[PDB]
């Protein structure tokens, strides 16, 4: 109940969002009519939140995720508070004489270049070359500051920052940052990083689907449980935004073979409801 | 043969550099002392020459390494060229040959990749 879905094209290619009234917009960007099992894309949904800027590290403490495989997902259950680290990549192949900035000192965004290629966020630079080829391009994005040798506790690389602490006699810092040392060449530096917060809900809002049916010996109750394929060991290397979780729909029922199939019934009013239906059909011979 | 990769593709065009420069130095003292540069080398100037032929060895090896790994791009450029005149075999060899005078005029300090320049050539060879 509640399912409000029907034509609407303004961005890109088709496009049928349903409408409901906790005020989640969902949406399967697969054909209409497909052919599904269990452990499926099923919907997914938009999200104001988790427009991230670029890559990363990634490592959640005190938190529960149950898969094998790092391409299936993890069915999450606590939320709790996780990292966020923004590190830039750029994962190419060039040659060292190539390179055009030096390392080790500050961009600007989009008005700079490494090595033929227009950055995208102002930040430190980092470069790692093996074999006089420039594998990488790593640009934190952080303010940095150029003040060493303090002879003090500033080294606290393990653990993270609170906006009443004191690193050095006179340095601002309001927002949660992670601090470690820049090795400058003929340089006196040190960055700090902006750690961003994030947090998710316990389970996601959505409404039971209600069976107006028979239900003899079965009957259907999927649940919504957004999986994590990011972990503890990897780093994110995008370029661009990337999402960590799906806000999307699986369905499971209780070997076994299933072809579900999806259409529009409403016998209410001149509208389209969410429709999800199989139905083994047999063949009696009408001859 | 397997496909390569873009370091791959700058290490063999150091070496394809290296052997062309050789083979410059080989030539002008072939145009000075009348075609008998065969026990000759301006390299070292008894392991020298050893090292020296080793070297040409591992030179030339790399030149037919990287002609030898982007045949598949000949095929699937002269297979757009097939009822002109000339058979299917013909256009693989004459984009070939292409493909041998793109790797001897690679250029690994512009940045660009193989391919681009690769099948300038090869359509070029072909038509």
């Amino acid at each position: 109940d509640q399912a409000q879905v029907k034509l609407e094209s303004s961005g890109g290619r088709e496009q049928y969002v349903i409408y409901t009234a906790d005020k989640q917009r969902f949406l399967l960007k697969a054909a209409p009519g497909t052919k599904v099992q269990n452990h499926s894309i099923v919907a997914e949904l938009i999200d104001d939140r988790y427009r991230t800027t670029t890559g990363g590290m990634i490592r959640y403490a005190g938190v529960e995720v149950a898969k094998g495989g790092r391409k299936q997902g993890y069915e999450v259950t606590k939320g709790g508070t996780l990292l966020w680290i923004p590190e830039e990549t750029h994962e190419i192949n060039k040659d060292i004489s190539l390179l055009i900035v030096e390392d080790g000192q500050y961009v600007e965004a989009g008005t700079e270049v490494v090595k033929d290629i227009f950055c995208q966020s102002s930040g430190i630079v980092e470069v790692v070359q093996k074999n006089d080829i420039l594998r990488e391009i790593i640009i934190k994005p952080g303010d940095f500051y150029q003040d060493v040798d303090p002879g003090s506790v500033k080294i606290e690389s393990g653990q993270l920052l609170q906006p009443g602490q004191d690193v050095f006699p006179g340095v601002t810092v309001s927002t949660l940052s992670q601090a470690e040392w820049i090795e400058s060449p003929e340089g006196n530096g040190l960055l700090l990083r902006p750690v961003e917060e994030y947090k998710v809900f316990d389970e996601p809002a959505a409404p039971s689907q209600g069976s107006q049916n028979e239900e003899g010996g079965r009957q259907i109750e999927l649940r919504s449980v957004q999986r994590l394929f990011y972990k503890d060991g990897d780093r994110v290397k995008s370029v661009e935004g990337a999402p960590l979780l799906s806000t999307q729909l699986v369905l499971e029922i209780y070997s076994h073979l299933s072809a579900d199939i999806e259409l529009q019934d409403d016998e209410e009013e001149d509208c389209q409801r969410l429709q999800l239906v199989i139905l083994e059909s047999l063949v009696l011979r009408r001859d | 043969i397997r496909l390569l990769r873009a370091e791959e593709e700058i290490e063999l065009a150091r070496q394809i550099a290296d052997l062309l420069e050789l083979e410059l130095i080989r030539d002008n003292l072939t145009l000075q002392l009348e075609r008998q540069p065969s026990e000759l080398e301006w390299g070292k100037q008894n392991k020298n020459f050893a090292a020296f032929r080793r070297r040409l060895f591992l030179d030339r090896r790399a030149k037919d390494k990287m002609v030898q790994s982007n045949l598949r791009l000949v095929v699937s450029i002269a297979k757009k060229y097939m009822n002109r005149g000339l058979s299917f075999q013909d256009l693989i060899q004459e984009g070939s040959l292409g493909l041998i005078r793109a790797a001897e005029k690679f250029d690994h300090e512009k940045g660009y990749k193989f391919s681009t320049y690769a099948t300038w050539w090869i359509r070029q060879a072909i038509t």
